[PDB]
């Protein structure tokens, strides 16, 4: 199938520049337009520009001095550069999308998006603590247990359970910006209480800006 | 630029019911308007193009109509997984402009939250900080109030809440309230409780623990 | 007498006009001045860099002919309203309408909101990839065009671009080609 794999999240200082990638696969890369889209905090979608891989292009007046789009057929990769970064280009998720065959008008395939954060603050890895299932504090046959991912910067963080094998009953809460300028969140899961002694639960936290790949076992805290 | 304006920012509906989101263009854009669907934590998915044409693989319950300036995207029988933000985009001229979006919330019967409380781990305590967590699980509607009590003393300005997006399976929400203290203040007191009130609780639900045990 | 060619872009930066000039003759290794009817000024000195001379100033008279004399080397009595060069259009786009089986072509031009040069005529030229420099041209007055699918080769890619001219009180030259746009046609 068609795939548009974008680069990972980025942290950049104000005034500096950024370069995001979008590698296409699964189709003739040279026959389709490639557009870039911005999703601001307010969930609004702003087009950025288009590029035809056979040669080139650009668009949108508002992004004339910010955006610079280029392409490489050899690797089938569309690259996208940011110049005078501000505190406004940050809280934006940047998507790469493919325009339909006959025209680049509307976009039929989208990448996963790259989160950009431009702040004078430095990177901070997360501390992963357990939220142990208290044998007294379980609703009947169901027990809740989780992981607290505290004090990290910037967004985002990827939390999984048992390397993805545990999906039923998982709830990863949106990060909250603490007074310390660092982020923190919790990821909980409900399981049959009888399984607390027979089955093992590990939470896998991944913070790419700090390159921290943490695993934490969550055990019923003994007396 | 051609400005696309979606009248309503939020819409609530029951499962199996109809929904019609409207989108108005500042200029004539003929019949060239597309509709995208963005589910929680996902990228936008193209559902409709050219006002009324359905993209391949899109279910038939999604339809579109309109021309010139007025357009309407319609779900004939909304389903649980239809939770998303729906955008209109004029694919008529350059620059390409989207609408503000419309979040489609699903209305369902009341669901009381399941309350759990987690004390801070010995690791974090030895680090020098204590985070007590209160989990409200699978409740509806979204509004639920949580108060913190340390030895029956009401807390204020030292806790933070975070609520999830509506679940695509049971149409519920979940909330996490984190109370943050220092190791000194934590070991200084004994009882830690969160009291939860919700539309589905005939009386407050208190979950507590004694420091230690 | 040495030969030259000039063109004046009007209503560019706000109302500041720009009159550029260049030599027709091929070799002019010199180890340029234009006077005439103006407003608030009698004669102004061009700026010199490489082989182009322009000034950006707001005090300009649109009414009256002017004698341009090269320094005195050569003179030419030209009208400021007869050497106008429009700004190249932009934001060119083509959209296929599946229902009507046609392609709508749209573009924009900053002259629409201009005071003096507000009436233009645009030439849209489109060609197929295969044809070695053959172009289908269409003259228009609006900012939108419709190309019928039946009048286009199926399963073919087309490149398209647009130019403009004053076509009212003002006369001058054709603008530069806008950035091209590319679109495909369904396979019958
Ligand atoms: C054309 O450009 C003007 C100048 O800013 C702008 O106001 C207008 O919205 C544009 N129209 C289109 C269709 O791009």
């Amino acid at each position: 199938e068609v795939q548009l794999q974008q680069s990972g999240p980025e942290l950049v200082k104000p005034g500096a520049s950024v370069k995001m990638s979008c590698k296409a696969s699964g189709y003739t890369f040279s026959d389709y337009y490639m557009h870039w889209v911005k999703q601001s905090h307010g969930k609004s979608l702003e087009w950025i520009g288009y590029i035809y891989p056979d040669n080139g292009g650009n668009g949108y007046n508002q992004k004339f001095k910010g955006k610079a789009t280029l392409t490489v057929d050899k690797s089938s990769s569309t690259v996208y550069m940011e110049l005078r970064s501000l505190t406004s280009e940050d809280s934006a998720l940047y998507y790469c999308a493919r325009g339909t065959y006959y025209d680049g008008s509307y976009f039929d395939y989208w990448g996963q998006g790259t989160t950009l954060t431009v702040s004078s603050a430095s990177t901070k890895g997360p501390s992963v603590f357990p939220l142990a299932p208290s044998s007294k504090s379980t609703s009947g046959g169901t027990a809740a247990l989780g992981c607290l991912v505290k004090d990290y910067f910037p967004e985002p963080v990827t939390v999984s359970w048992n390397s993805g094998a545990l999906t039923s009953g998982v709830h990863t809460f949106p990060a909250v910006l603490q007074s310390s300028g660092l982020y923190s969140l919790s990821s909980v899961v409900t399981v049959p209480s009888s399984s607390l002694g027979t089955q093992t639960y590990i939470c896998n936290v991944n913070h790419k800006p700090s390159n921290t790949k943490v695993d934490k076992k969550v055990e019923p805290k003994s007396c | 630029d051609i400005v696309m304006t979606q009248s309503h920012k939020f819409m609530s509906t029951l499962v199996g019911d109809r929904v019609s989101i409207t989108c108005k263009a500042s200029q004539d854009v003929s019949t060239t308007v597309a509709w995208y669907q963005q589910k929680p934590g996902q990228s936008p998915k193209l559902l409709i193009y050219s006002a009324s044409y359905r993209y391949t693989g899109v279910p038939d319950r999604f339809t579109g109509s309109g021309s010139g300036t007025d357009f309407t995207f319609t779900i004939s029988s909304v389903q649980a997984e239809d939770l998303a933000v729906y955008y209109c985009q004029q694919h008529y001229s350059i620059p390409r402009t989207f609408g503000g979006g419309t979040k489609l919330e699903i209305k369902r019967t009341v669901a009381a939250p399941s309350v759990f409380i987690f004390p801070p781990s010995d690791e974090q305590l030895k680090s020098g900080t204590a985070s007590v967590v209160c989990l409200l699980n699978n409740f509806y509607p979204r509004e639920a109030k949580v108060q913190w009590k340390v030895d029956n003393a009401l807390q204020s300005g030292n806790s933070q809440e975070s609520v999830t997006e509506q679940d695509s399976k049971d149409s519920t929400y979940s909330l996490s309230s984190t109370l943050t203290l220092s190791k000194a203040d934590y070991e200084k007191h004994k009882v830690y409780a969160c009291e939860v009130t919700h539309q589905g609780l005939s009386s407050p639900v208190t979950k507590s623990f004694n420091r230690g045990e | 007498d040495y030969s030259f060619s000039c063109y004046s872009q009007l209503e560019v930066n706000g109302s500041q006009h720009s009159l550029t000039c260049a030599f027709e003759d091929p070799d002019v290794n010199t180890t340029f001045e234009i006077c005439g009817a103006l407003v608030e000024v009698k004669c102004l000195n061009f700026r010199k860099l490489q082989e182009i001379y322009f000034i950006e100033t707001k005090k300009f008279l649109l009414i009256g002919k002017s004698n341009i004399c090269v320094k005195s080397l050569t003179c030419k009595k030209i009208d400021l309203t007869t050497i106008v060069k429009p700004e190249a259009p932009f934001d060119l786009s083509v959209v296929y309408r599946e229902g009507a089986n046609d392609f709508v072509v749209t573009f924009n031009t900053s002259h629409l909101q201009k005071k003096y040069v507000k009436v233009l005529m645009h030439d849209v030229a489109y060609r197929q990839e295969k044809d070695e420099n053959k172009w289908t041209h269409v003259n228009l007055s609006s900012t939108k065009l419709t190309l019928l699918q039946r009048k286009l080769q199926p399963a073919a890619m087309y490149e398209i671009k647009v130019r403009s001219i004053p076509d009212h009180y003002f006369k001058g030259f054709w603008s530069e080609w806008s950035p091209s746009y590319y679109f495909r046609t369904p396979e019958i």
